[PDB]
RNA sequence: CCAGAUCUUAAAGAUCAAAAGGAGCAGGUAUCAAGCACACCUAUAACGGUAGCUCAUAACGCCUUGCUCAACCACACCCC
Protein backbone atom coordinates (compact mmCIF):
# COMPACT_ATOMS: atom_id res chain seq x y z
CA UNK A 1 0.00 0.00 0.00
CA UNK A 2 2.68 2.04 1.56
CA UNK A 3 5.26 -0.50 0.65
CA UNK A 4 5.30 0.35 -2.57
CA UNK A 5 7.06 3.75 -1.72
CA UNK A 6 9.15 2.44 1.21
CA UNK A 7 10.09 -0.71 -1.72
CA UNK A 8 11.37 1.50 -4.39
CA UNK A 9 13.79 3.50 -2.54
CA UNK A 10 14.92 0.02 -0.93
CA UNK A 11 15.77 -1.07 -4.14
CA UNK A 12 17.25 2.33 -5.12
CA UNK A 13 19.50 1.91 -2.03
CA UNK A 14 20.65 -1.44 -2.43
CA UNK A 15 21.71 -0.92 -6.12
CA UNK A 16 23.79 2.06 -4.70
CA UNK A 17 25.55 0.69 -2.01
CA UNK A 18 26.37 -2.49 -4.68
CA UNK A 19 27.34 0.08 -6.85
CA UNK A 20 29.62 2.11 -4.46
CA UNK A 21 31.56 -1.63 -3.56
CA UNK A 22 32.50 -1.84 -7.62
CA UNK A 23 33.53 1.83 -7.91
CA UNK A 24 35.25 2.07 -4.75
CA UNK A 25 38.55 2.71 -5.80
CA UNK A 26 37.63 4.70 -8.29
CA UNK A 27 35.51 6.86 -5.82
CA UNK A 28 39.00 7.10 -3.30
CA UNK A 29 40.79 8.38 -6.52
CA UNK A 30 38.18 11.15 -7.12
CA UNK A 31 37.97 12.17 -3.28
CA UNK A 32 41.41 12.49 -3.00
CA UNK A 33 42.01 14.83 -5.91
CA UNK A 34 38.96 17.09 -5.12
CA UNK A 35 40.83 17.40 -1.56
CA UNK A 36 43.75 18.04 -3.32
CA UNK A 37 42.05 20.73 -5.30
CA UNK A 38 40.11 22.28 -1.94
CA UNK A 39 43.80 22.39 -0.11
CA UNK A 40 45.12 24.55 -2.90
CA UNK A 41 42.18 26.51 -3.69
CA UNK A 42 42.36 27.73 -0.54
CA UNK A 43 46.32 28.70 -0.51
CA UNK A 44 45.59 30.55 -3.44
CA UNK A 45 42.93 32.41 -1.58
CA UNK A 46 45.14 33.02 1.39
CA UNK A 47 48.26 34.37 -0.77
CA UNK A 48 45.70 36.48 -2.56
CA UNK A 49 45.11 38.17 0.48
CA UNK A 50 48.61 38.91 1.43
CA UNK A 51 49.14 40.09 -1.91
CA UNK A 52 46.34 42.17 -2.13
CA UNK A 53 47.26 44.09 1.03
CA UNK A 54 50.76 44.96 -0.66
CA UNK A 55 52.99 42.22 1.07
CA UNK A 56 54.99 40.55 -1.08
CA UNK A 57 56.19 37.50 0.95
CA UNK A 58 53.45 35.92 3.56
CA UNK A 59 53.99 37.67 6.74
CA UNK A 60 56.74 35.77 9.38
CA UNK A 61 55.99 32.28 10.22
CA UNK A 62 53.28 31.28 7.83
CA UNK A 63 53.15 27.55 7.00
CA UNK A 64 49.61 27.60 5.90
CA UNK A 65 48.66 24.16 7.38
CA UNK A 66 46.93 21.22 5.30
CA UNK A 67 43.77 21.30 6.48
CA UNK A 68 41.33 18.93 4.15
CA UNK A 69 44.42 16.85 3.31
CA UNK A 70 44.63 15.77 6.85
CA UNK A 71 45.33 12.28 7.82
CA UNK A 72 42.73 9.90 7.64
CA UNK B 1 35.95 26.20 48.44
CA UNK B 2 34.13 26.83 52.06
CA UNK B 3 33.82 24.59 54.70
CA UNK B 4 30.68 24.36 56.75
CA UNK B 5 32.32 22.64 59.88
CA UNK B 6 31.49 18.57 60.60
CA UNK B 7 30.64 19.72 64.14
CA UNK B 8 28.22 22.63 62.53
CA UNK B 9 24.70 21.18 64.21
CA UNK B 10 22.41 20.97 61.18
CA UNK B 11 20.00 23.50 60.21
CA UNK B 12 16.63 22.18 61.87
CA UNK B 13 18.01 22.00 65.15
CA UNK B 14 19.80 25.23 65.66
CA UNK B 15 17.32 27.39 66.86
CA UNK B 16 15.83 25.04 69.90
CA UNK B 17 16.63 25.59 73.23
CA UNK B 18 19.32 24.53 75.38
CA UNK B 19 20.71 22.62 72.55
CA UNK B 20 24.56 23.37 74.33
CA UNK B 21 23.28 21.80 77.04
CA UNK B 22 23.10 18.07 75.94
CA UNK B 23 25.42 15.89 76.08
CA UNK B 24 28.40 15.03 73.11
CA UNK B 25 26.65 11.96 71.56
CA UNK B 26 23.38 13.76 70.53
CA UNK B 27 25.14 17.10 69.93
CA UNK B 28 26.96 14.46 67.75
CA UNK B 29 23.61 12.94 66.04
CA UNK B 30 22.87 16.43 65.49
CA UNK B 31 25.63 17.14 63.62
CA UNK B 32 27.15 17.38 60.07
CA UNK B 33 29.04 15.36 60.98
CA UNK B 34 26.50 12.30 60.68
CA UNK B 35 24.92 14.25 58.30
CA UNK B 36 23.20 13.60 54.67
CA UNK B 37 24.69 15.77 51.85
CA UNK B 38 21.16 17.12 51.59
CA UNK B 39 22.00 19.04 55.06
CA UNK B 40 25.48 20.52 54.19
CA UNK B 41 23.40 22.12 50.84
CA UNK B 42 20.96 23.31 53.65
CA UNK B 43 23.34 25.29 55.56
CA UNK B 44 25.60 26.19 52.71
CA UNK B 45 22.35 27.66 50.80
CA UNK B 46 21.53 29.59 54.51
CA UNK B 47 24.95 30.95 54.93
CA UNK B 48 25.48 32.08 51.31
CA UNK B 49 21.98 33.84 50.81
CA UNK B 50 22.73 35.45 54.56
CA UNK B 51 26.17 36.95 53.50
CA UNK B 52 25.29 38.24 49.83
CA UNK B 53 21.57 39.39 50.34
CA UNK B 54 19.86 41.83 51.74
CA UNK B 55 16.30 40.41 52.55
CA UNK B 56 17.17 36.38 52.94
CA UNK B 57 12.92 36.38 53.76
CA UNK B 58 12.23 36.76 50.23
CA UNK B 59 12.48 33.50 48.64
CA UNK B 60 10.55 34.92 45.32
CA UNK B 61 12.84 38.00 44.54
CA UNK B 62 15.48 37.32 41.28
CA UNK B 63 18.67 37.88 43.94
CA UNK B 64 17.13 35.37 45.79
CA UNK B 65 16.89 32.71 43.30
CA UNK B 66 20.41 33.55 41.57
CA UNK B 67 21.86 32.70 44.89
CA UNK B 68 19.72 29.70 45.36
CA UNK B 69 20.62 28.21 41.92
CA UNK B 70 24.43 29.20 42.94
CA UNK B 71 24.19 26.65 45.59
CA UNK B 72 22.99 24.00 43.22
CA UNK B 73 25.28 24.29 40.33
CA UNK B 74 28.47 24.33 42.90
CA UNK B 75 26.98 21.04 43.75
CA UNK B 76 26.84 19.58 40.28
CA UNK B 77 30.16 20.80 40.13
CA UNK B 78 31.40 18.46 42.44
CA UNK B 79 29.22 16.02 41.68
CA UNK B 80 30.86 15.83 38.35
CA UNK B 81 34.25 15.75 39.28
CA UNK B 82 33.51 12.96 40.82
CA UNK B 83 31.54 11.06 37.81
CA UNK B 84 33.13 12.39 34.37
CA UNK B 85 30.84 9.91 32.51
CA UNK B 86 27.34 10.64 34.01
CA UNK B 87 25.43 12.56 31.03
CA UNK B 88 22.09 13.79 32.82
CA UNK B 89 24.40 15.56 35.76
CA UNK B 90 25.87 17.15 32.63
CA UNK B 91 22.94 18.19 31.38
CA UNK B 92 21.62 19.70 34.69
CA UNK B 93 24.45 21.31 35.16
CA UNK B 94 24.57 23.33 31.43
CA UNK B 95 20.95 23.59 31.62
CA UNK B 96 20.91 25.05 35.10
CA UNK B 97 23.80 27.37 34.27
CA UNK B 98 21.44 28.81 31.60
CA UNK B 99 18.77 29.75 33.50
CA UNK B 100 21.16 31.19 35.67
CA UNK B 101 22.33 33.89 33.26
CA UNK B 102 19.14 34.06 32.04
CA UNK B 103 18.00 35.59 35.49
CA UNK B 104 21.45 37.65 35.75
CA UNK B 105 20.23 38.87 32.59
CA UNK B 106 17.39 39.76 33.97
CA UNK B 107 18.61 41.68 37.02
CA UNK B 108 20.92 43.65 34.81
CA UNK B 109 18.02 45.12 32.82
CA UNK B 110 15.94 45.79 36.42
CA UNK B 111 17.81 46.78 38.93
CA UNK B 112 21.30 46.72 38.66
CA UNK B 113 22.98 48.34 41.93
CA UNK B 114 21.65 44.49 43.18
CA UNK B 115 23.23 42.66 39.75
CA UNK B 116 26.54 44.50 40.36
CA UNK B 117 26.78 43.69 43.89
CA UNK B 118 25.60 39.49 43.22
CA UNK B 119 28.32 39.81 40.22
CA UNK B 120 30.95 40.95 42.70
CA UNK B 121 30.19 38.58 45.38
CA UNK B 122 29.31 34.97 43.82
CA UNK B 123 32.14 35.90 41.82
CA UNK B 124 30.02 35.42 38.80
CA UNK B 125 30.93 36.69 35.78
CA UNK B 126 28.24 38.35 33.10
CA UNK B 127 28.91 37.38 29.20
CA UNK B 128 27.14 39.81 26.94
CA UNK B 129 26.09 36.77 24.31
CA UNK B 130 27.69 37.37 20.64
CA UNK B 131 25.87 37.95 17.64
CA UNK B 132 26.18 35.18 15.09
CA UNK B 133 26.63 31.88 16.43
CA UNK B 134 29.00 30.15 14.30
CA UNK B 135 31.01 27.37 14.08
CA UNK B 136 34.49 28.13 13.56
CA UNK B 137 35.81 25.68 12.11
CA UNK B 138 39.53 24.74 10.49
CA UNK B 139 39.32 26.95 7.21
CA UNK B 140 37.67 30.13 8.55
CA UNK B 141 40.12 29.80 11.39
CA UNK B 142 43.37 29.51 10.16
CA UNK B 143 42.12 32.04 7.49
CA UNK B 144 41.46 34.39 9.88
CA UNK B 145 44.57 33.64 11.68
CA UNK B 146 46.19 34.58 8.28
CA UNK B 147 44.27 38.10 7.88
CA UNK B 148 45.08 39.04 11.34
CA UNK B 149 48.95 38.50 11.02
CA UNK B 150 48.63 39.98 7.74
CA UNK B 151 47.03 43.37 9.12
CA UNK B 152 49.79 43.51 11.77
CA UNK B 153 52.67 43.28 9.28
CA UNK B 154 51.30 46.01 6.89
CA UNK B 155 50.56 48.46 9.56
CA UNK B 156 53.63 47.90 11.19
CA UNK B 157 55.20 48.25 7.66
CA UNK B 158 53.33 51.30 7.49
CA UNK B 159 55.03 52.71 10.63
CA UNK B 160 58.19 51.98 9.18
CA UNK B 161 58.19 54.35 6.28
CA UNK B 162 57.19 57.11 8.00
CA UNK B 163 59.91 56.81 10.82
CA UNK B 164 61.87 56.53 7.67
CA UNK B 165 59.59 59.90 5.90
CA UNK B 166 60.19 61.69 9.33
CA UNK B 167 63.99 60.83 9.78
CA UNK B 168 64.71 61.91 6.34
CA UNK B 169 62.43 64.62 6.03
CA UNK B 170 64.56 66.01 9.03
CA UNK B 171 67.46 65.89 8.02
CA UNK B 172 66.95 67.54 5.20
CA UNK B 173 65.39 70.40 6.66
CA UNK B 174 68.51 71.03 9.09
CA UNK B 175 71.24 71.21 6.67
CA UNK C 1 19.79 80.54 11.35
CA UNK C 2 21.75 77.67 9.31
CA UNK C 3 22.35 74.64 10.89
CA UNK C 4 21.07 72.00 9.30
CA UNK C 5 21.99 68.05 8.70
CA UNK C 6 20.17 66.90 5.08
CA UNK C 7 19.29 63.40 6.87
CA UNK C 8 16.16 62.50 7.17
CA UNK C 9 16.66 61.21 11.00
CA UNK C 10 17.00 64.57 12.69
CA UNK C 11 15.43 62.86 15.95
CA UNK C 12 15.87 58.72 16.91
CA UNK C 13 15.37 56.54 19.67
CA UNK C 14 17.10 53.53 20.16
CA UNK C 15 19.14 51.03 22.26
CA UNK C 16 22.80 50.77 23.17
CA UNK C 17 24.11 48.30 21.09
CA UNK C 18 27.88 48.34 21.74
CA UNK C 19 30.17 50.77 23.31
CA UNK C 20 33.59 48.92 22.05
CA UNK C 21 34.76 52.80 19.89
CA UNK C 22 36.10 55.45 21.75
CA UNK C 23 33.48 58.05 22.66
CA UNK C 24 31.22 56.49 20.27
CA UNK C 25 28.23 54.37 21.51
CA UNK C 26 26.44 51.79 18.28
CA UNK C 27 22.87 52.25 18.26
CA UNK C 28 20.32 50.07 17.17
CA UNK C 29 16.96 51.95 16.24
CA UNK C 30 14.12 50.20 15.06
CA UNK C 31 10.55 51.37 13.54
CA UNK C 32 7.41 50.24 12.49
CA UNK C 33 7.20 49.43 8.53
CA UNK C 34 4.09 48.46 6.99
CA UNK C 35 4.71 44.80 5.01
CA UNK C 36 2.36 45.58 1.74
CA UNK C 37 1.29 42.19 1.81
CA UNK C 38 0.02 41.19 4.99
CA UNK C 39 -1.03 45.27 5.96
CA UNK C 40 0.60 44.29 9.08
CA UNK C 41 3.78 46.14 10.98
CA UNK C 42 7.34 44.86 11.47
CA UNK C 43 9.96 45.70 12.90
CA UNK C 44 12.93 47.16 10.99
CA UNK C 45 16.26 47.89 12.23
CA UNK C 46 18.76 50.60 11.80
CA UNK C 47 22.17 51.25 13.58
CA UNK C 48 23.49 54.80 13.88
CA UNK C 49 27.03 55.95 15.05
CA UNK C 50 26.91 58.32 17.67
CA UNK C 51 29.45 60.77 19.19
CA UNK C 52 29.46 60.23 22.70
CA UNK C 53 31.85 63.12 24.81
CA UNK C 54 31.94 61.34 27.79
CA UNK C 55 31.55 57.86 27.36
CA UNK C 56 28.38 57.91 29.39
CA UNK C 57 26.72 54.75 27.97
CA UNK C 58 26.11 51.17 29.03
CA UNK C 59 25.07 48.42 26.99
CA UNK C 60 21.47 48.35 26.88
CA UNK C 61 20.38 51.70 27.62
CA UNK C 62 17.79 53.50 25.48
CA UNK C 63 18.94 56.75 24.22
CA UNK C 64 17.68 59.85 22.06
CA UNK C 65 19.99 60.84 19.27
CA UNK C 66 20.33 64.61 17.32
CA UNK C 67 21.46 64.54 13.80
CA UNK C 68 24.71 66.24 14.04
CA UNK C 69 24.58 69.20 11.79
CA UNK C 70 28.27 68.63 10.67
CA UNK C 71 29.04 64.61 10.46
CA UNK C 72 32.10 63.89 12.33
CA UNK C 73 32.93 61.28 9.66
CA UNK C 74 31.21 59.14 7.33
CA UNK C 75 29.35 57.10 9.36
CA UNK C 76 28.83 59.30 12.48
CA UNK C 77 26.09 61.77 11.83
CA UNK C 78 24.60 61.87 14.99
CA UNK C 79 25.34 63.04 18.28
CA UNK C 80 23.93 61.66 21.78
CA UNK C 81 21.44 64.00 23.37
CA UNK C 82 20.01 62.23 26.53
CA UNK C 83 20.04 59.44 28.39
CA UNK C 84 15.89 58.52 28.53
CA UNK C 85 16.27 55.04 30.39
CA UNK C 86 19.61 54.04 31.77
CA UNK C 87 19.81 50.04 31.92
CA UNK C 88 18.58 48.51 34.81
CA UNK C 89 18.70 51.65 36.90
CA UNK C 90 15.60 53.72 35.73
CA UNK C 91 13.36 56.80 37.24
CA UNK C 92 9.85 56.50 36.15
CA UNK C 93 9.42 60.14 34.54
CA UNK C 94 5.85 60.13 35.53
CA UNK C 95 6.57 59.72 39.08
CA UNK C 96 10.16 60.82 39.73
CA UNK C 97 11.22 57.61 41.92
CA UNK C 98 13.40 54.63 41.47
CA UNK C 99 12.26 51.82 39.94
CA UNK C 100 13.39 48.32 38.58
CA UNK C 101 10.52 46.47 36.39
CA UNK C 102 7.06 47.18 37.36
CA UNK C 103 8.08 48.01 41.78
CA UNK C 104 8.94 51.20 43.00
CA UNK C 105 12.08 50.72 44.61
CA UNK C 106 11.31 54.01 46.69
CA UNK C 107 7.56 54.29 47.07
CA UNK C 108 6.31 57.86 45.80
CA UNK C 109 3.55 58.13 48.84
CA UNK C 110 6.67 58.34 51.40
CA UNK C 111 7.94 61.76 51.19
CA UNK C 112 9.12 61.64 54.68
CA UNK D 1 -1.86 76.17 25.61
CA UNK D 2 -1.89 72.80 25.40
CA UNK D 3 1.64 71.67 26.44
CA UNK D 4 0.36 73.92 29.86
CA UNK D 5 -3.02 71.65 30.15
CA UNK D 6 -1.16 68.47 29.18
CA UNK D 7 0.77 69.34 32.25
CA UNK D 8 -2.24 70.27 34.69
CA UNK D 9 -3.58 67.21 33.74
CA UNK D 10 -0.83 64.94 34.38
CA UNK D 11 -0.81 66.39 37.48
CA UNK D 12 -4.53 65.82 38.74
CA UNK D 13 -3.73 62.20 37.16
CA UNK D 14 -0.54 62.04 39.86
CA UNK D 15 -2.75 63.26 42.73
CA UNK D 16 -5.52 60.43 42.04
CA UNK D 17 -2.50 57.92 42.01
CA UNK D 18 -1.41 59.54 45.21
CA UNK D 19 -4.29 58.53 46.82
CA UNK D 20 -4.63 54.91 45.27
CA UNK D 21 -1.40 54.39 46.68
CA UNK D 22 -1.66 55.33 50.13
CA UNK D 23 -5.42 52.71 50.20
CA UNK D 24 -3.14 49.97 48.93
CA UNK D 25 -0.56 50.46 51.20
CA UNK D 26 -3.36 50.27 53.91
CA UNK D 27 -4.19 46.96 52.63
CA UNK D 28 -0.91 45.75 52.15
CA UNK D 29 -0.35 45.99 56.25
CA UNK D 30 -3.48 44.49 56.88
CA UNK D 31 -1.68 41.61 54.96
CA UNK D 32 1.49 41.68 57.03
CA UNK D 33 -0.79 41.31 59.83
CA UNK D 34 -2.63 38.03 58.65
CA UNK D 35 1.20 36.56 57.11
CA UNK D 36 2.63 37.57 60.63
CA UNK D 37 0.10 35.71 63.05
CA UNK D 38 0.62 32.39 60.00
CA UNK D 39 3.95 32.48 60.24
CA UNK D 40 4.13 33.01 64.11
CA UNK D 41 1.36 29.61 64.49
CA UNK D 42 4.03 27.24 62.45
CA UNK D 43 6.95 28.37 64.07
CA UNK D 44 5.57 27.76 67.19
CA UNK D 45 4.84 23.94 65.67
CA UNK D 46 7.82 23.73 64.11
CA UNK D 47 9.67 24.03 67.19
CA UNK D 48 7.81 22.02 69.00
CA UNK D 49 8.28 19.05 66.79
CA UNK D 50 11.80 19.67 66.94
CA UNK D 51 12.40 19.91 70.25
C1' C E 1 20.48 68.85 0.46
C1' C E 2 22.31 71.68 -2.86
C1' A E 3 28.01 73.48 -5.62
C1' G E 4 27.78 74.91 -10.56
C1' A E 5 25.94 76.55 -15.36
C1' U E 6 22.18 79.57 -17.57
C1' C E 7 18.32 83.36 -17.96
C1' U E 8 16.66 87.79 -16.22
C1' U E 9 17.48 91.98 -13.43
C1' A E 10 21.51 96.20 -9.07
C1' A E 11 20.56 92.88 -5.92
C1' A E 12 16.73 89.30 -5.23
C1' G E 13 14.50 85.76 -8.03
C1' A E 14 13.92 81.63 -11.49
C1' U E 15 14.99 77.12 -14.78
C1' C E 16 18.41 72.61 -15.27
C1' A E 17 20.40 70.65 -11.26
C1' A E 18 26.81 67.59 -10.58
C1' A E 19 28.91 65.93 -5.96
C1' A E 20 27.31 64.41 -1.31
C1' G E 21 23.47 62.05 1.38
C1' G E 22 18.91 58.31 3.42
C1' A E 23 12.59 57.60 6.65
C1' G E 24 10.98 53.82 3.22
C1' C E 25 10.64 50.65 -1.17
C1' A E 26 13.84 47.75 -4.84
C1' G E 27 15.44 40.78 -9.84
C1' G E 28 17.09 35.56 -8.94
C1' U E 29 20.41 32.47 -5.95
C1' A E 30 22.31 30.70 1.08
C1' U E 31 24.80 24.54 -2.65
C1' C E 32 27.60 32.44 -2.27
C1' A E 33 28.33 32.23 5.13
C1' A E 34 31.44 34.70 6.48
C1' G E 35 34.09 39.59 4.52
C1' C E 36 39.60 40.57 5.62
C1' A E 37 40.99 46.42 7.54
C1' C E 38 35.99 46.62 5.67
C1' A E 39 36.21 51.39 12.18
C1' C E 40 36.67 55.22 15.82
C1' C E 41 39.42 58.83 18.78
C1' U E 42 42.98 62.71 19.41
C1' A E 43 43.57 66.91 17.83
C1' U E 44 46.33 69.37 15.07
C1' A E 45 45.37 68.45 10.53
C1' A E 46 50.23 65.79 11.64
C1' C E 47 52.38 62.92 15.30
C1' G E 48 50.06 59.60 18.04
C1' G E 49 46.19 56.23 20.49
C1' U E 50 42.26 52.65 21.24
C1' A E 51 40.77 47.63 18.20
C1' G E 52 37.47 47.85 15.97
C1' C E 53 33.67 47.76 11.36
C1' U E 54 29.92 44.71 7.95
C1' C E 55 26.81 40.24 8.27
C1' A E 56 21.17 34.66 8.67
C1' U E 57 16.23 41.47 9.59
C1' A E 58 21.29 38.03 4.25
C1' A E 59 27.21 41.06 4.67
C1' C E 60 30.75 39.22 0.86
C1' G E 61 29.88 36.73 -3.85
C1' C E 62 27.69 34.59 -8.41
C1' C E 63 23.83 34.83 -12.31
C1' U E 64 20.04 37.65 -15.10
C1' U E 65 18.57 42.64 -16.36
C1' G E 66 17.26 49.29 -18.67
C1' C E 67 13.13 51.47 -16.11
C1' U E 68 8.50 52.20 -10.98
C1' C E 69 7.22 55.84 -18.13
C1' A E 70 4.09 63.98 -19.00
C1' A E 71 9.32 60.84 -17.66
C1' C E 72 13.99 58.72 -15.79
C1' C E 73 18.98 56.15 -15.95
C1' A E 74 23.02 54.82 -19.07
C1' C E 75 26.06 54.69 -23.48
C1' A E 76 28.35 57.33 -27.86
C1' C E 77 33.88 52.09 -32.11
C1' C E 78 36.98 48.99 -28.29
C1' C E 79 40.56 48.97 -23.69
C1' C E 80 34.43 50.66 -16.91
MG1 LIG F 1 14.55 2.92 -8.80
MG1 LIG G 1 22.07 77.81 -5.89
MG1 LIG H 1 21.43 66.55 -6.93
MG1 LIG I 1 21.45 43.80 -21.37
MG1 LIG J 1 31.69 52.34 -22.67
MG1 LIG K 1 28.70 51.09 -34.93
Amino acid sequence: KNILKIRRRKMNHHKYRKLVKRTRFLRRKVREGRLRQKQVKFERDLKRIWQKAGLKEAPAGWQTPKIYLKNQ
Amino acid sequence: QDDPPPSMLLLDYQNVPGIHKVDDVVKRLLSLEMANQKEKLKIKKMQLMNKVLENPEDTSSLEARIVALTVKIRNYEEHMQKHRKDKAHKRFLLMSIDQRKKMLKNLRETNYAVFEKICKELGIEYTFPPPYHRKAHRRWVTKKALCTQVFREVQKLKKQKRALRAAAVAAHKQG
Amino acid sequence: SIARSSVHAKWVVGKVIGTAMQKTAKVRVTRLVLDPYLLKYFNKRKTYFAHDALQQCTVGDIVLLKALPVPRTKHVKHELAEIIFKVGQVIDPVTGKPCAGTTYLESPISPE
Amino acid sequence: ELMAWNQAENQRLHELRLARLRQEALEQERRQAEEAVLQAREAQAWAQLKE
